[PDB]
RNA sequence: AAACUCAGUUGACACAAAAUAGACUACGAAAGUGGCUUUAACAUAUCUGAACACACAAUAGCUAAGACCCAAACUGGGAUUAGAUACCCCACUAUGCUUAGCCCUAAACCUCAACAGUUAAUCAACAAAACUGCUCGCCAGAACACUACGAGCCACAGCUUAAAACUCAAA
RNA sequence: GAGGAGACAAGUCGUAACAUGGUAAGUGUACUGGAAAGUGCACUUGGACGAACC
């Protein structure tokens, strides 16, 4: 239940002092804001600790290195799949709102 | 009303151009500038069909009466 | 690019073109049928269906090239391979039958393994958070890893420390060192890994 | 029975146990995640200090203390000390939204110790003292 | 960097400030009032009515005595800087608190006076739609000017009222 | 004599204001400072916080 606006704004016929002082008018706009914008560091830390304790000899850290590499590959795959899937959208939402726009005036 | 629930600009333009306007106005329409409003339901298929049939029949009747009267006058 | 977008890169594999039609999945048959009606670029002068063709060595020769002297670069590459093979044969013959089992004489295998050893797993990339770039450790793609291995090898060879030493010998010696997991190239890879581990504290500065 | 995220009530007859102990008797790992330092102290169920570890004591100095990596390091050190003092399962109480809040727990676990509960005891005055003034940069 | 060797757990403990409730919009004339309990208590069966008196008036500030956790003008130190009398960090004081007086100023602004009424033929612009009746206060180019003088005031670098001369064609 | 205002009018030291004027601006008040001004407490928007969820 949206908060009431009865008697909240400084208006004539409103005895009490204003409750809200909206910087912008409280009128629904016909658009929505544009969607607003490290990975796999555990495996990296494991591999780097193994390197530190083994003098970075990859010979004795093969499992950790392979896990790190596969994790990076999966991170790339996740980025790609996420991008394609992301491609409701603000564009669609704005189109719908345009179809049914706000009317803050009299026709 | 246009497709955004505003008065059709043709109403205002026709009023500007002095073209008489008949028009079905629903309860949310503005009959201020329509020459001949016909307050009624324009959103129901049955109502719209009825209006189309009425106007079509009246126009056809008028044209056929015009033809008959022209023949009557020119044959005497 | 004189080639219009319609043009597709040619595929050079006798095995692929001789694959039985029955072995082809629906999508593979569709791909073949589509290529039947597609424009294809001319076969580049760098690759052929030769069974001895090695893309890795081709790329290494290209990286070693200087000013379009493909002839000289290829000559240096073949000299390096011959020198490596001769060194391995000398060691094999001079070595006991027991260790001759381990001594390897395939120059192509030696080269591939040396490069794979030299490949750096994790790199340092500048990442900017809040307006300040920092050298964050980061995973690398296989392409970048292979390229870095090759570039380090070639730069190490080109260094002036080895004076009056011909490139074939320089590169053969360094390749053997890398194969046995020693030498300046491997040292450089370990130094990169050590720097990355030291800067491990900044990993979260990455966002991707 | 079914799993409940709430802790068992002292004085109530509950079935849960850890290392043959009741919930009240599990040692407590007080984490303190200040803005630029993460301290950890593992006390017994009778507030007997067992292990200590802080970003500063781990060697980090200046800004480096306020990093999740430093928190993990301190947590691992504290977990090792507690493990050699004979601590398996711990109740974690962390008071502070410092950067080490969760990385300290991760380090503590990577040190071997198991966590049975997580408690937030961040001091939140009910409008008590007046904090220092804002920062204009 | 400077600063302290004070730091953590547990327990005891304020004359400081009153999370969530509050997405509530109430109380008061305004300033203001958001922990709890109790006592007293929130004027006018008609509306306006103070530079003409009475009583109030946040924060800051003075006077005298206490409290002092934290915060903090000034001050000192550490940085940053061409400089840094600032911004950033640390310490600490007046001060914020309680008591008794003073002080009587705020963008004290909802910049929209009180009362009664209308939504009809709108309305420079923006803002919080336009008006009617009645009353009080106020305004008459800009700046000089929250000024000088005079006057009043527990005010002594103050507050209230407040001009004029020169100047301009603008503000 | 010295102050104050205005005007005329090119300089000197800064960049305080107008943009988030680069520390948002300002009112009252107090201390401080070549100088605009800085800071402390409360107040105003004659600033914003990007206005579905993220
Ligand atoms: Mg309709
Ligand atoms: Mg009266
Ligand atoms: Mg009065
Ligand atoms: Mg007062
Ligand atoms: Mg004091
Ligand atoms: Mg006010
Ligand atoms: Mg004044
Ligand atoms: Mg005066
Ligand atoms: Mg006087
Ligand atoms: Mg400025
Ligand atoms: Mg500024
Ligand atoms: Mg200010
Ligand atoms: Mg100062």
């Amino acid at each position: 239940a949206t908060p009431s606006l009865r008697g909240r704004l400084a208006r004539f016929g409103n005895p009490r002092k204003p409750v809200l002082k909206p910087n912008k008018p409280l009128i629904l706009a016909n658009r929505v804001g544009e969607r607003r914008r490290a990975t796999c560091i555990t495996e990296m830390s494991v591999m780097m600790a193994c390197w530190k304790q083994n003098e970075f000899r990859d010979d004795a850290c093969r499992k950790e290195i392979q896990g790190f590499l596969d994790c990076a590959a999966r991170a790339q795959e996740a980025r790609k799949m996420r991008s394609i899937q992301e491609t409701l959208l603000p564009n669609k939402l704005n189109k719908l709102l345009q179809r049914f726009p706000n009317k803050p005036y009299l026709s | 009303l246009n497709n955004i629930f505003e008065p059709h600009v043709a109403v205002r333009d026709a009023a500007k151009m002095n073209i008489p306007t008949v028009g079905i106005v629903d309860t949310n329409c503005n009959p201020c500038l329509i020459t001949y409003p016909v307050p009624g339901n324009d959103d129901s298929p049955l109502a719209v069909h009825l209006y189309c049939r009425l106007f079509q029949t009246a126009i056809t009747r008028a044209k056929e009466k015009r033809q008959q009267v022209e023949a009557l006058y020119r044959l005497q | 690019s004189r080639y219009s977008p319609e043009f597709k890169d040619p595929l050079i594999d006798k095995e692929y073109y001789r694959k039985p039609v029955e072995e082809l999945t629906e999508e593979e048959k569709y791909v073949r049928e589509l290529k039947k009606t597609q424009l294809i670029k001319a076969a580049p002068a760098g690759k052929t269906s030769s069974v001895f063709e090695d893309p890795v060595i081709s790329k290494f020769t290209n990286m070693m090239m200087i000013g379009g002297n493909k002839v000289l670069a290829r000559s240096l590459m073949i000299q390096t391979l011959e020198a490596v093979k001769r060194k391995q044969f000398e060691k094999y013959h001079a070595a006991s039958a027991e260790e001759q089992a381990t001594i390897e004489r395939n120059p192509y295998t030696i080269f591939h393994q040396a490069l794979k050893n030299c490949e750096p797993m994790i790199g340092l990339v500048p990442i900017l958070k809040g307006g300040r770039f920092y050298q964050v450790p980061v995973p690398l793609p296989d392409r970048r890893r292979r390229f870095l291995a090759m570039k380090w090898m070639i730069t190490e060879c080109r260094d002036k420390k080895h004076q009056r030493t011909l490139m074939p010998e320089k590169l053969s010696h360094k390749l053997l060192e890398a194969f046995h997991n020693q030498g300046p190239v491997i040292k450089r890879k370990h130094d990169l890994h050590k720097m990355a581990e030291a800067n491990r504290a900044l990993a979260h500065y990455r966002w991707w | 029975t079914k799993f409940s995220i709430y802790p068992p009530i002292p004085g109530e007859e509950s079935s849960l146990r850890w290392a043959g102990k009741k919930f009240e008797e599990i040692p407590i790992a007080h984490i303190k995640a200040s803005h630029n330092n993460t301290q950890i102290q593992v006390v017994s169920a009778s507030n007997e200090p067992l292990a200590f570890a802080s970003c500063g004591t781990e060697g980090f100095r200046n800004a480096k203390k306020g990093t999740g990596i430093a928190a993990q390091t301190a947590g691992i050190a504290a977990a090792a000390r507690a493990k050699q003092k004979g601590v398996i399962h711990i109740r974690v109480v962390v008071k502070g939204l410092g950067p080490g809040r969760l990385s300290a727990m991760h380090g503590l676990i990577m040190g071997g110790l198991e966590v049975i509960s997580i408690t937030d005891n961040t001091p939140i005055p009910h409008n008590g003292c007046r904090p220092r003034k804002a920062r204009k940069l």
